[PDB]
RNA sequence: UUGGGCCCGGCUCUUGUCUAUGUUCCUUGGAACAGGACGUCACAGAGGGUGAGAAUCCCGUGCGAUGAGAUGACCCGGGUCU
RNA sequence: GCGAGAGACCGAUAGCGAACAAGUACAGUGAUGGAAAGAUGAAAAGAACUUUGAAAAGAGAGUGAAAAAGUACGUGAAAUUG
RNA sequence: UGCUGUAAAGCUGGGUCGAACGGCCUCUAGUGCAGAUCUUGGUGGUAGUAGCAAAUAUUCAAAUGAGAACUUUGAAGACUGAAGUGGGGAAAGGUUCCAUGUCAACAGCAGUUGGACAUGGGUUAGUCGAUCCUAAGAGAUGGGGAAGCUCCGUUUCAACGUGCUUGAUUUUUCAGGCCAACCAUCGAAAGGGAAUCCGGUUAAAAUUCCGGAACUUGGAUAUGGAUUCUUCACGGCAACGUAACU
RNA sequence: AGGAAUAGUUUUCAUGCCAAGUCGUACUCAUAACCGCAGCAGGUCUCCAAGGUUAACAGCCUCUAGUUGAUAGAAUAAUGUA
RNA sequence: AAACUUUCAACAACGGAUCUCUUGGUUCUCGCAUCGAUGAAGAACGCAGCGAAAUGCGAUACGUAAUAUGAAUUGCAGAUAUUCGUGAAUCAUCGAAUCUUUGAACGCACAUUGCGCCCUCUGGUAUUCCGGAGGGCAUGCCUGUUUGAGCGUCGU
């Protein structure tokens, strides 16, 4: 809701930060295994459970 | 932000999340030798704090922004 | 590379504090230039210079207090030896070596002898 | 009406976030965490739940202090500083 | 029959430095670490690496040598003054 | 728990649940529940350039020992299909 | 491609392939599958089949584009019909908001469109809330149980003030005096509660920004006024009035 | 308790001076932003409320505002559903 | 006779069996004794020139000092970075520090980034009002200090 606690909003800020695709320069590093960010989240599919 | 600089004599800064309006006013005074008419604060959706600082009529925000170096 | 620690320890507390002010001003200047270049590897150097000056100030003042409490019965807890909680509760060498006079007399009277067999 | 219609009336949280363990197991009305037992002094654990012990135990976190005890013991819990060589 | 205060060693622990002998010729192969020939070292032919099964290319392995530090009423071997 | 050495043990549906960003992803109000998933090549040399196509792609070409190795990548069975 | 064995099986030709493997004498076992509504994974027939039919309804032209029943603009025909298909909120979600790009997957047709994908931008308060109060209730504390985790008690069998006021004194010490029945704390974004309005402004914020005009609380403190020689004001029969008026 | 004679008030009269911290604030609130595994005909608290007809905030038509969404095309047997 | 269906063969699919391996597991043995109010284990949130994880770390934030060592790091970029040297890189070593918000978790409270009080310094004309910096205020119990209470009680 619009009315929200500081603790909740801080959790929501971190959730936005982790919802980004891989930086593509990572894939160029010597013996890199990560091809994509496997920990993405969409707001309508999987809920944050706060 | 720079539109607010050009019009409302307001400087826009990112500030430490723990600071209050009194500390921000004192800090801009000590760093830039300006006087704030007020400080309006805001915690952004990414978790950092933004301060809207309007300078008194004795100061020109555009000149201070040129001197600080980001315009 | 940045400021050199062996050079910092020669300085006084006044010269260190004025250098810290100028490094902070320089880091602020680089963050402004960070808005429009926007890649500044120089920032890493100045950040670590601030860490070194802050370190040298702290270790200077920490040695003043160690000299201030040297030989005192009670000294601040962060200057006391920190081994482990259990080791600090253990009896000191003096306390562990305490002997009753009854036990001391018997130890002197009957020490372990030195001996061999076949002669 | 006990299925899909009743499932529409779920908008009051029974649990919120626990300060001690952070799980969303802090029961709002009982003011007790169902996971770690906060605010009791002891952490909640049971021998009938060994897998719960695995999830939250020594070594699942950072061990910011115990990490270095075995190296400090190995040197006899030294005091002082290292000496430059001749 | 005899107490005690200390110095140096030993032992104990931790730790630095150092080490034998083919990358010779021919064939296959992208690559020789394969096969053949001729050898070498070996108190070392454990193991790993290196473009395929490598004692001999590299790290090690085996054998020793030589230094620095720490700790010990509650370990002992000599010396020093009460 | 910390440090080591091993085995007539298992070899990716096995062996710990986990050989991998595994107590992860995900589920549940909660206590709890809890996966799947290893291998191009010696080396990216990861296909410049031309051409058809809106493009994805195709066809030539090119690299490589091999493309009957093309990041849908070792080998590549059966069911099933052209 | 054949050969051997009654058989379990063994050997061989051709193709594919790329790093280890076999015969014999013995040892040993987590040692042989067609079934267990077996387990995990994979794949069929069914089958281009059932079906994609509630909520009145769409049409012409242009623009864009490789591509338009489905996008945008214009024209029109309709509907919700203020107990709305309008305009806002609480709970819940958490960036879905906005602009720009953008179509592999998703939107059970399509897609140039999108709550999708990518990159950025965006949430401004003394006056709106929270914050504070107590409600049902929850719950520390001297304590009394319980082997104990803990249970019970809260007007709680208790020596329970982190008290307050002045006269000031600086000496940061005093001198008194007044009381201590009650009061840990938590418990409402709908109860109680200090105080803000209008106009304008953005791609996206506004009772928060800009312009103008106010208000409340806490503090300091100067002028003006009022009061006092009848010391702590006058007037009105009265109800009561007043700029003040220990 | 303290207060007038050429002196203290009193900021419950007027005017003037200073300051007001922290967290929330975008957007949805539903036949697609919540819960029902989903963009599900279900479920989910509340405020504002125009003209005509009428007893009426019912039904029916309309203004402001908002939508024109729900795969589509061609035909119109049987048997269905309404 | 085609189509269609069925059987086989070749090639191509679908799928991931087989074979080969293995910084993992599993069991056995040998050795050692070291968590925490000097704030642990655990939690949250942050930190990089370009990072979402994992790994590391704490506003000194993929780290500061020190000791050792001796030329890198590397995906790209880049020193006001370096090479016969107080010198690149290094969780090599590690004895000095830093160590947000918490947590037994300690001023009170905590579904709040809510609310006090004490001391020193400091800003606004200020012992009181408003602001900033630093340092403090939990409970049970022990020893001691000091200040006290009770006709419990001695003496004068
Ligand atoms: C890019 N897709 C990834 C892909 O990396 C995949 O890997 C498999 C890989 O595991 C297989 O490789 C396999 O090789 C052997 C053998 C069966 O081949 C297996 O035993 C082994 O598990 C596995 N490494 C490889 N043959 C095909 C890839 N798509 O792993 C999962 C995935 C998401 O599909
Ligand atoms: C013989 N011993 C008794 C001892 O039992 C005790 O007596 C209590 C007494 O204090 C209580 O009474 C007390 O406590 C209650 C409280 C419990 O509500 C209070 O209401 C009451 O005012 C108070 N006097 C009484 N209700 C019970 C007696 N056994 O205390 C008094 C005593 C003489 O020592
Ligand atoms: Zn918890």
């Amino acid at each position: 809701p619009s009315q929200k606690s500081f603790r909740t909003k801080q959790k929501l800020a971190k959730a936005q930060k982790q919802n980004r695709p891989l930086p593509q320069w990572i894939r160029l590093r010597t013996d890199n295994k990560i091809r994509y960010n496997a920990k993405r989240r969409h707001w309508r599919r999987t809920k944050l459970g706060i | 932000a720079m539109k607010k600089v050009e019009d409302g004599n307001t400087l826009v800064f990112q500030v430490d999340i723990k600071s209050n309006k009194h500390q921000i006013k004192s800090a801009v005074k000590e760093l830039y030798d300006v006087d704030a008419l007020y400080v309006n604060t805001l915690i952004r959706p990414n978790g950092t704090k933004k301060a809207y600082i309007r300078l008194t009529s004795d100061y020109d925000a555009l000149d201070i922004a040129n001197r600080i170096g980001y315009i | 590379a940045g400021v050199k620690t062996f050079e910092l320890r020669t300085k006084s507390k006044e010269q260190l504090e004025s250098q810290l002010v100028e490094l902070k001003q320089e880091l602020a200047t680089l963050k402004v230039q960070k808005l429009q270049r926007p890649s500044l590897p120089r920032i890493h150097t100045v950040r670590k210079n601030i860490a070194r000056v802050l370190t040298v100030i702290n270790l200077n003042q920490r040695e003043n207090v160690r000299a201030f409490y040297a030989g005192k019965k009670y000294i601040p807890k962060d200057l006391r030896a920190k081994k482990t909680r259990a080791l600090r509760r253990k009896l000191t060498k003096f306390e562990a070596s305490q002997e009753t006079e009854k036990a001391r007399k018997q130890r002197i009277a009957f020490p372990q002898r030195k001996f061999a067999i076949k002669a | 009406g006990k299925g899909t219609p009743s499932l529409g009336k779920r908008h009051n949280k029974s649990h919120t976030l626990c300060n001690r363990c952070g799980r969303r197991s802090f029961h709002v009305q009982k003011k007790t965490c169902s996971s770690c037992g906060y605010p009791a002094a002891k952490m909640r654990s049971h021998n009938w739940a060994l897998k719960a012990k695995r999830r939250r135990t020594t070594g699942t976190g950072r061990m910011a202090y115990l990490k270095h005890v075995t190296r400090r013991f190995k040197n006899g819990f030294q005091t002082g500083v290292a000496k430059a060589q001749t």
